[PDB]
């Protein structure tokens, strides 16, 4: 059921983010999307890591976009619009209907979670995060981490060189 | 003089030690047992689901009470 | 001892005049007080004493601070031990009040005596600096001790006539008290 | 997580009535032609918030993007440890920390640490 | 001559550099005494582990005391 | 799941949000009493018996105010954002480890880094939307702010997980029966009461929020109730790394009033601060919060891999 | 003295284990049994099921096997699926959402 009710949210919210000018009504309907997309990606695992972590990158994202937003297109019109607003709610409340209808085993998702598996794993038994994130640092694909901090290294040695400190701060009409 | 900081601390002292020793009593009422089951690991939770399957209060204990006579 | 980079001369003082030392002791020292928060720690130990200090503060309005008998507060109208207002209208207050609070009209009195009919002190002209006290010569006009004078209405403080002579009336020993430990200072 | 989907609506929906319960408590007043104006600190104020802020730290901020995704990275070697081969987990781990000390201390070398200026 | 300047003007950089080194010193021998025996072949294992007993890793198995 | 549960982790929540809330009142009385203390001067002491009933004249108050109807504001924006900050402020309470089964966090940590990252969103949305020029000026300072301290709380947070071994901070009970972590971690005794005064816009780190930089921040534009709620919001949040600061570096049992002492001891700690040091710059902060506490953070999470090698061959 | 702490709280880590290790095998025994029951259940109900459906086989999509390159008499583990396609969203939000509940 929970399922289904982030399902028609984000939809509801995808429709919003499709229709929105004005840069803070987009971060805030990406606001509540990765807030959304977050819960119903730990739906899909066993833990709920990857949801936390991507929490953590989509909030350190918009940090700065928000300064980006005061820098440039600071003064920009809000329009509110009736169209949209029956349109969501419309969709919204028909999506509801259409969920608290529908049986909710076949829309359930066949990813399988941690006690949807069965008692015979073993594997299962563990600390629940340590299977799962442990071939970042085992013998195969250590070399790709490795790869991994060297790319991020080229990465700040780019954004320090395509923006020169030195030629002063930003803004509009600098 | 410097005592007076102490009424407005203890309050402070107090309520917060309210939500946990509260529940103590809490559970004590209703469910019988002080401390509610730990579901952080796998195997709490799978044997919580057996203790729930053998009976609709997984707190009652089944003793050996349960095992018949042979 | 840290040196110094310019030689103080005789009576003058330099600050932020000493080099900082070079040794190895002395850059080991402000390492620890740096990375260990020797000044703040020492901050936080001074505040901590200070917090078990006895507060100055005083109870108002049942305690109430230091006075002199010096203190010009509310200006009042004197009499005489025998009974008649000691003002005698001679206008030196009114001269000499620099902001021109004070209004005087006089005339004859029934009796003959040179006496006032209207002696004004706009309260909020007033800049309550005693030069009335010391301008009077038969010491009518005084600054009482009354302070507590705070009104809800900007015309109740514009004194009349009757209102200094009420607050004569009300405030007449504490006036003598003070008028009789200070008038060889005046 | 469902239980904490729940509470946080309970708590979100406490907060709303109580603001609510503190807009209908409070004093109903007419509304000034000056009294919504912003403040300002007591004058006119010439220009709008609204217009564009000057970025001295845009170097900065795109720092803080990278090192927190490098951050992303950091934490799963806590339960990595009891789990894998140690030699392996050794290398991985302080050559992730002693890159992070080469880039880091090399834009403090640069001084593009400093605010731009 | 380098060393009294970042000593001077950076100490907690420099605390921090002797602390990182001590504790690349502590993994190398944390390494070195963890291979020096058999590490990899722990005495409590996860799980519920059954060897044969002409399994190969049947005789590798620890028989220590707690 | 048992039907039970469900209506005493409902019951505990609740009963959690009310007492923090009472204790935030409470802790402005204590900040009002001992930071007068701090100088000379008394605490309240006319009003009620002895200054206890103080903050009830503070909330009747703030609760009765008119509401300002700002004209150049986007209002609809305005009036959400303090409720959306006392909303995190209490949310983040639910990852207070209890040894009965609150919440079964095991992911506490990047729970917490969650509401610390969304609180500080909410003070910038008030920032920007009152549109006053102090108010977008705080709210810039606030997010410079927490760009300058989040990659260095998380590090921190790091390097005192490893001394666990898992991210459930009701394991830090179990490593911490025989001694407190102070003994270890006093650097980061300094470095975390360091960011965690950054983490609640307090002095010497006040600039979202600054009185004599700017006038009041962020706050310039709001008044009875939208005030109301980012000051209970700052304060939980005082009261929320206060307890971890108990949780961490201190014993984790929460069945001794003791916790409780020093918690209150942590809080009147923070006080302390407030009434000593100085402010800094943010200029100054962002300075220090990426070339001295992040090269100590990655230095001595060094320090505590290698020790962490060192213990797990000798065990 | 942490790491003294750290010996006293892997030694309760042991012990805990220990307790897992010697509980287990009762456990999943009453596992396969009542496994073994449900799927004779489930192949019975959908043999009662499926009677009006004229391409269907037992086990089959419409005659094709699922499993090919196997034994005969193998048996592979079925999907959570097809375990609980004969009960409501009561039995699966039972099962499934034990952790995401508390
Ligand atoms: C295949 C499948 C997919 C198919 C997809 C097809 C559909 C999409 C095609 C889009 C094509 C396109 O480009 O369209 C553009 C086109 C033009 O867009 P516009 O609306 O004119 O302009 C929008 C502005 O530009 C907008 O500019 P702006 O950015 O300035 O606007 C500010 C923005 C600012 O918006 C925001 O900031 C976002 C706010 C979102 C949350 C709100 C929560 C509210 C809770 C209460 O405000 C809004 O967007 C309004 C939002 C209002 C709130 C909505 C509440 C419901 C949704 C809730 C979502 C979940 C969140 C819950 C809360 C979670 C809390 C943690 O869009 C439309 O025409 C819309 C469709 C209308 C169809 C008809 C609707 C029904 C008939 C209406 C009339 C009925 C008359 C009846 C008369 C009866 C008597 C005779
Ligand atoms: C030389 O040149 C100069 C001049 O020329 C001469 C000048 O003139 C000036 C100008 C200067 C002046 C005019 C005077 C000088 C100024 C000063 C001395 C100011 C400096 C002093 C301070 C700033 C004070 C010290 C600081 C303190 C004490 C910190 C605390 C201060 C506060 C304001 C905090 C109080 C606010 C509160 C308490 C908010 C209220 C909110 C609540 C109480 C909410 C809490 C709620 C609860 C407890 C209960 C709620 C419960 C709920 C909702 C649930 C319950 C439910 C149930 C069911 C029970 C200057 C600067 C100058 O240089
Ligand atoms: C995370 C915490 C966020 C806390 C604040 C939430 C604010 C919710 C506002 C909801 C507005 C809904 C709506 O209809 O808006 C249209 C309105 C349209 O403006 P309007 O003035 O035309 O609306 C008035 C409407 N009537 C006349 C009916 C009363 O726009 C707004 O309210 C402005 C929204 C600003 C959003 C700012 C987002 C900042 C995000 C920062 C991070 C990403 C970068
Ligand atoms: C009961 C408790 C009582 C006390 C309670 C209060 C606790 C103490 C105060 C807590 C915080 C108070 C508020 C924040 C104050 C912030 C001050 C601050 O950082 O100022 C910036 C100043 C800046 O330094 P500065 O003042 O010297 O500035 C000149 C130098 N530049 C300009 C280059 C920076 O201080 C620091 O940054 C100092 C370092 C802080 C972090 C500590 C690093 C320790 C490193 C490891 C040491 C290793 C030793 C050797 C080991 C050898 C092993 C082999
Ligand atoms: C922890 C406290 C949380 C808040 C508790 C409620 C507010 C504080 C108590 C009430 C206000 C202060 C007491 C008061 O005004 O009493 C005067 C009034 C009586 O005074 P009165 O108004 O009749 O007369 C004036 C007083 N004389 C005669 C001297 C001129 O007390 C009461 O009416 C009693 C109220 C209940 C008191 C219960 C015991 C309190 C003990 C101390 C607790 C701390
Ligand atoms: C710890 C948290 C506490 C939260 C609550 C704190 C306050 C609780 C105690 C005080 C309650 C005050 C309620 C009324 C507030 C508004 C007063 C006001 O101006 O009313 C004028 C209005 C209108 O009267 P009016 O005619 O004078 O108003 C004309 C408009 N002005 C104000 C400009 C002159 O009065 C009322 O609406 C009367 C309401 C009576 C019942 C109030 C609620 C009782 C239960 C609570
Ligand atoms: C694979 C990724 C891509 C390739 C790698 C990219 C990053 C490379 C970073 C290292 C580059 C080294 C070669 C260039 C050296 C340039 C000069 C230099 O930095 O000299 C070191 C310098 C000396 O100290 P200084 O600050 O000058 O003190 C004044 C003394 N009169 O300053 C110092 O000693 C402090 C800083 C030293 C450098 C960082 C720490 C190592
Ligand atoms: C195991 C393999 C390891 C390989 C390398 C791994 C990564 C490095 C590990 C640490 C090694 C030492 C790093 C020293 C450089 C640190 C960065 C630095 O000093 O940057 C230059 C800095 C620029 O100044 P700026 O930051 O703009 O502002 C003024 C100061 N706040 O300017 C200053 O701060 C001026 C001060 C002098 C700068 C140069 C000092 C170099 C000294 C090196 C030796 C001493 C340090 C170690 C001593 C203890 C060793 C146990
Ligand atoms: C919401 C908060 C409810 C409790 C606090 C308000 C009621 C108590 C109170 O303070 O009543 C006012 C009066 C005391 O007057 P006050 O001016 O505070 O005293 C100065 C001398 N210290 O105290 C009294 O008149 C005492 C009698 C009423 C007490 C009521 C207490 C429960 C309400
Ligand atoms: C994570 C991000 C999430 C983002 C999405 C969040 C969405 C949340 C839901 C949004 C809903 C929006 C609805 C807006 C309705 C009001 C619109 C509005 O703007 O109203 C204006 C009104 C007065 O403002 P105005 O005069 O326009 O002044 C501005 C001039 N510059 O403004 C007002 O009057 C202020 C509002 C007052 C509301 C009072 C409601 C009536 C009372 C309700 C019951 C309260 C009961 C309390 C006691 C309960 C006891 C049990
Ligand atoms: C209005 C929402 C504000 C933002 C909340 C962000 C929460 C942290 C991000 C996240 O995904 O956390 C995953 C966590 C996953 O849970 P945990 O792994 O923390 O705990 C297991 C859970 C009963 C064992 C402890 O979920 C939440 O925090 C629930 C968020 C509810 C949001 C309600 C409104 C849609
Ligand atoms: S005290 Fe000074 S200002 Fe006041 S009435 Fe006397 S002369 Fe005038
Ligand atoms: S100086 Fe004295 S006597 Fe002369 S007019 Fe004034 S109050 Fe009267």
């Amino acid at each position: 059921m929970i399922q289904l009710m982030l399902y028609s949210l984000i939809i509801t919210t995808s429709i919003i983010f499709l229709n929105m000018i004005h840069p803070l009504a987009l971060g805030l309907t990406l606001l509540i999307q990765t807030i959304f997309v977050c819960l119903l990606t730990g739906l899909m695992t066993k833990s709920f890591w990857y949801s936390y972590i991507l929490f953590l990158i989509f909030l350190g994202g918009m940090l700065v976009l928000f300064i980006y937003v005061t820098s440039l297109a600071s003064n920009e019109m809000f329009n509110l619009s009736m169209k949209l607003t029956l349109f969501s709610s419309l969709i919204l409340i028909f999506m509801l209907i259409l969920s608290f209808i529908m049986d909710k085993t076949s829309s359930s998702l066949f990813l399988m979670n941690n006690d949807m598996q069965s008692i015979i794993n073993m594997n299962s038994y563990f600390m629940e995060n340590s299977l799962s994130l442990n071939k970042l640092y085992n013998f195969p694909t250590n070399f790709i981490t490795i790869l991994l901090m060297n790319y991020l290294l080229i990465t700040l040695i780019v954004i320090v060189k395509i923006t020169k400190l030195f030629k002063g701060p930003i803004r509009m009409m600098s | 003089m410097w005592f007076e900081i102490l009424p407005g601390a203890v309050i402070i002292t107090t309520l917060l030690s309210v939500p946990i020793y509260a529940m103590y009593g809490l559970d004590k009422l209703m469910i019988g047992n002080a401390f509610r089951r730990n579901m952080d690991e796998r195997f709490s939770r799978v044997m919580y689901q057996r203790d729930f399957r053998l009976t609709d209060n997984p707190y009652k204990m089944n003793g050996l009470e349960q095992i018949p006579d042979e | 001892e840290p040196k110094d980079i310019v030689e103080v001369p005789k009576g003058y003082v330099y600050v932020n005049n000493k080099e900082l030392s070079m040794e190895f002791a002395d850059i080991t020292d402000r390492a620890a007080s740096t990375m260990f928060f020797g000044e703040l720690l020492r901050g936080f130990a001074v505040t901590l004493a200070h917090i078990f200090k006895e507060p100055a503060t005083i109870n108002y309005p049942f305690e109430k601070g230091p006075l002199s008998p010096r203190f010009r507060g509310e200006h009042a109208l004197r009499r005489y031990p025998s009974g008649e207002e000691r003002c005698i209208a001679c206008k030196l207050c009114e001269a000499i009040c620099p902001a021109q609070a004070i209004t005087i009209e006089a005339e004859e009195r029934a009796d003959g005596s040179r006496r006032t009919t209207r002696y004004d002190i706009d309260m909020t002209k007033c800049i309550y600096c005693g030069f009335c006290q010391e301008a009077c010569p038969v010491d009518a006009i005084v600054e009482g001790p009354n302070f507590e004078f705070s009104t809800e209405t900007h015309e109740e403080l514009l004194y009349n006539k009757e209102k200094l002579l009420c607050n004569g009336d009300k405030w007449e020993s504490e006036i003598a008290s003070n008028l009789q430990a200070d008038h060889l200072y005046r | 997580m469902f239980s904490i989907i729940f509470i946080a609506l309970l708590i979100l929906l406490i907060t709303t009535i109580v603001m609510f319960l503190a807009s209908i408590l409070s004093k109903k007043a007419l509304i000034d032609r000056e009294k919504s104006s912003p403040f300002e600190c007591g004058f006119d104020p010439k220009s709008s918030s609204r217009l564009p802020f000057s970025l001295r730290f845009f170097l900065i901020t795109i720092i803080f993007l990278i090192f927190d995704v490098e951050i992303a990275l950091i934490l799963p070697m806590i339960i990595i440890m009891k789990y894998s081969n140690i030699m392996i987990w050794t290398i991985t781990s302080i050559i992730f920390i002693l890159i992070l000390l080469i880039g880091l201390y090399h834009e403090w070398n640069q001084g593009m640490l400093n605010w731009s200026n | 001559s380098l060393l009294k300047r970042a000593w001077n003007e950076i100490p907690d950089i420099v605390g921090g550099s002797a602390l990182a080194l001590a504790g690349i010193v502590m993994a190398t021998i944390g390494v070195a005494n963890y291979y020096a025996k058999d590490g990899d072949n722990r005495r409590y294992k996860l799980g519920y582990v059954v060897y044969r007993h002409d399994d190969p890793r049947a005789l590798k198995v620890r028989n220590d005391e707690d | 799941m048992f039907y039970m549960e469900f209506i005493l982790s409902l019951i505990g929540s609740l009963l959690l949000i009310i007492c923090v809330l009472v204790s935030v009142a409470f802790l402005t009385l204590l900040e009002r009493k001992v930071l007068g203390y701090i100088q000379i001067r008394k605490g309240p002491n006319k009003v009620g018996l002895m200054g206890i009933p103080q903050p009830f004249c503070d909330a009747i108050k703030l609760f009765t105010k008119e509401q300002t109807y700002p004209l150049l504001s986007n209002y609809l924006s305005y009036y959400i954002s303090p409720i959306f900050s006392l909303f995190l402020s209490l949310f983040v309470w639910m990852c207070m480890p209890f040894f009965v089964k609150l919440y079964s966090f095991n992911l506490g940590g990047l729970f917490f880094l969650c509401c610390t990252s969304l609180g500080v969103y909410t003070v910038m949305v008030a920032g920007w939307s009152s549109n006053s020029n102090y108010a977008l000026l705080g709210g810039l300072r606030a997010v410079a702010q927490t760009i300058s301290y989040e990659v260095s709380l998380a590090l921190i947070l790091l390097s005192f997980i490893f001394l666990i071994g898992s991210y459930n901070m009701i394991y830090f009970f179990f490593y911490q029966v025989y001694m407190w972590f102070l003994i270890i971690l006093f650097p980061m005794a300094l470095v975390w009461v360091s960011i965690s005064l950054a983490e609640t816009n307090r002095t010497p780190f006040d600039f979202a929020e600054g009185e004599s930089e700017l006038v009041s921040g962020f706050n310039v534009e709001y008044s009875s109730g939208g005030f109301a709620l980012i000051f209970m919001a700052e304060y939980a949040s005082i009261l929320f790394m206060s307890m971890l600061f108990c949780v961490i570096f201190l014993g984790c049992d929460v069945f001794n009033l003791l916790f409780y002492m020093k918690l209150t001891f942590i809080s009147f700690v923070f006080i302390w601060v407030r009434g000593t040091l100085p402010r800094f710059r943010y200029d100054k902060l962002m300075y220090l919060a990426w070339k001295c506490f992040l090269s100590f953070s990655l230095n001595y999470l060094l320090f505590f891999i290698g020790f962490k090698i060192l213990l797990f061959s000798l065990l | 003295i942490y790491y003294l702490t750290a010996k006293k709280v892997k030694r309760d880590e042991i012990e805990m284990r220990s307790a897992q290790n010697v509980i287990f095998p009762i456990l999943v025994a009453e596992r396969d049994r009542e496994f073994l029951r449900q799927l004779r259940r489930n192949r019975d109900e959908e043999a009662e099921l499926m009677k009006n459906v004229p391409g269907w086989e037992v086990g089959t999509w419409y005659g094709e096997p699922v499993f090919k390159t196997l034994p005969e008499d193998t048996l592979v583990t079925p999907i959570f699926k097809e375990f609980y396609a004969h009960s409501d969203w009561k039995s699966y939000a039972k099962r499934a959402h034990l952790k995401l509940w508390s």
